[PDB]
């Protein structure tokens, strides 16, 4: 309130918390403490480069199929010989 | 009464053919005309004597710089960088922070172009290097299986060798021509996909937050010798501050520099092996000054804040604060450092990097 | 009691919320969330953010 | 035929000039490809959206008044960088 | 052996695969690049 006796007191006060660190570590204990998430943040440390193996493997498999179709060609022609 | 420090007061270019006033410029000299336009008043800008802030000598008790003069009736106010500290707010008044602020890391601009053979393993993953060579031999085992145990070595290496990459036997036939299309793939995504980061070729940095300068070594890290920035951490009672005073307590050479402008001389002369900590509002000026080599990194490490001083039981006390918070509503003090920070710059980030070419 | 922060409403120029409680004498300080603003900094005080 | 030793060696160099002609079709895209990026300053607002090419206006003139006094949004970028670009980006005269 | 009937039926042929491949590398490389044009976020401005 407007010409208060607290006015002065509280305000010398919050600056000496703040430069004693307690401001700031009052915020630390509420949102990152006692957050529920440092896994999401640890993981947003970093994410790397290039290429993904997803697209190639597409290729991988459509290839073993061809060798598979082969190798059954192969057992057939060996029995009409 | 306000202290010379770019860009918030400045000598004017022609300084000499001028007076008055009009000697100056920056940031602070227009937010005393500002403050003067909602307070009603005429001022004279005149630069402290020994051009300091505000400290207190132990022994002799004296305030110095323009907390001093306040103190001791040589001004009235005092429109400058000024921090706002407990120290200080015992004996003046500040009005509510025209600019909040803390400290801040500095880095070199990462023109990160070394060799490094891991720029070709890059493009084709590790994991794809690995099936391709696996499927490799999963061909020469198959056609090896088309064709006594001298007879399946030599085979197995004239099968290697249709391995090694370049009759009608329909069965081995097709698989020839689908290693071939599965080859012609993979060798087109490795050429196109090599193609992108010689293209657009953006650059990244290691150090993201404060905690990465501890977590590391590799990297050296100071503070300027003396001041609030290294008396913070060494009087920091939080984890990772903690431990980065512990590195520069005993860190040789000395990572501690005399002046501000040294510490930016050893960013820009260490090849991104030294990084320096200093007030984000010099730290994001000094980014827009040639030659562009310097960048600020993640958020600040503190919460402070500069503001108009005034003498403790001033009549200009209230309509100063007042006019400090009315400026900020009007987006008039976000403007005014838009005007000597970026605008009045001389490196457009997004600019710099929009006019750089390969 | 409303919840409210601190507003004025034009037409009756009254206070509401923790703002309001304070220049009604309701309270003798206000420790929370409370924006200092231009509007409140005429009829309250304000310590340093 | 299928000479072990030597064959190995035509694999393996096979397998060279394969990354090398890859690595010099990517290269050569990117100059290509940047080549096409550089784009012609067609209008005004090109002007303000790049830095790379210097502009302004003759130091006297309607000209000149016209982006000072201007409200339209590229317009006062334009004005934004010419009242403080270093060195003075107007001129004396037409020539 | 040079059948040049069916012999301009394998060239013709091998310049028809040749544009196409050229054409799948070629695309694939843009796909990639537009790829990392496309920027986060980062500011306001961005916005
Ligand atoms: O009230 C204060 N305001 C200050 C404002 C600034 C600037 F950012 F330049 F505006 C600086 N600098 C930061 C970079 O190094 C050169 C000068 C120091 C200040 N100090 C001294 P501290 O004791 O080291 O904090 C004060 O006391
Ligand atoms: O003094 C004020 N302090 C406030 C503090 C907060 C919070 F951040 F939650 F603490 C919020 N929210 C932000 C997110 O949305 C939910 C509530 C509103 C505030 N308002 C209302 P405004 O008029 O919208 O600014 C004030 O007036």
């Amino acid at each position: 309130p407007k010409g208060s006796s607290l006015g002065t007191p509280v305000n010398l006060a919050v600056l000496k918390l703040s430069e004693q660190g307690l401001l700031d570590k009052l915020k630390n204990k509420w949102w990152y403490d006692k957050g529920e998430c440092g896994a999401k943040d640890s993981g947003s440390k970093e994410k790397t480069s290039a290429l993904s193996l997803s697209n190639v493997a597409g290729v991988f498999y459509i290839l073993v199929g061809g060798l598979g179709l082969a190798m059954l060609v192969a057992l057939i022609e060996f029995c009409y010989k | 009464t306000t202290i010379l420090e770019s860009p918030y007061v400045m000598m004017k270019a022609n300084h000499a053919a001028l007076a008055g006033n009009e000697r100056y410029e920056g940031y602070c000299v227009d937010l005393a005309a500002e403050i003067a336009k909602h307070c009603g008043f005429k001022y004279k800008l005149t630069i402290v004597g020994d051009g300091k802030y505000g400290a207190r000598d132990a022994d002799t008790k004296i305030w110095n710089g323009m907390v001093g003069e306040l103190v001791y009736g040589k001004a009235d106010i005092a429109i400058a960088p000024l921090t706002i500290t407990l120290v200080r707010e015992e004996v003046i008044d500040f009005s509510k922070p025209f600019m909040s602020l803390g400290i801040s890391i500095m880095i070199k601009k990462p023109q990160k172009s070394k060799p490094g053979v891991f720029s070709f393993l890059d493009p084709l993953a590790y994991e794809i290097w690995m099936c391709i060579v696996f499927a490799y031999i999963g061909v020469s085992v198959v056609l090896f299986l088309v064709s006594t145990n001298e007879f399946g070595i030599f085979n197995s290496l004239w099968f290697s060798l249709g391995a090694f990459m370049q009759p009608r036997s329909l069965s081995g036939r097709i698989v020839g021509g689908v290693w071939w299309f599965f080859t012609l793939i993979i060798i087109s995504s490795y050429t196109a996909n090599l193609a992108a980061f010689l293209t657009v070729e953006r650059m990244v940095s290691p150090i993201e937050s404060a905690e990465d300068l501890s977590k590391q070594t590799e990297i050296a890290y100071g503070t300027l010798d003396s001041g609030s920035t290294k008396e913070f951490f060494r009087r920091s009672k939080i984890a990772v501050f903690d431990k980065m005073w512990t590195y520069m307590r005993s860190a040789e050479p000395s990572v501690f520099v005399r002046t501000t402008a040294e510490g930016v001389a050893r960013v820009r002369k260490s090849k991104g092996k030294y990084a320096y900590l200093l007030e984000s509002t010099m730290n994001e000026y000094i980014e827009q000054r040639k030659p562009c080599d310097t960048m600020k990194v993640g958020g600040n490490l503190d919460s402070k804040g500069y503001g108009i001083a005034t003498p403790k039981g001033s009549s200009l006390g209230t309509p100063v604060n007042l006019a400090v918070l009315k400026l900020s509503e009007q987006g008039l003090l976000d403007k005014l450092k838009n005007k000597w920070w970026y605008d009045k710059g001389e490196c457009g980030a997004k600019d710099s990097g929009s006019k750089e070419k390969t």
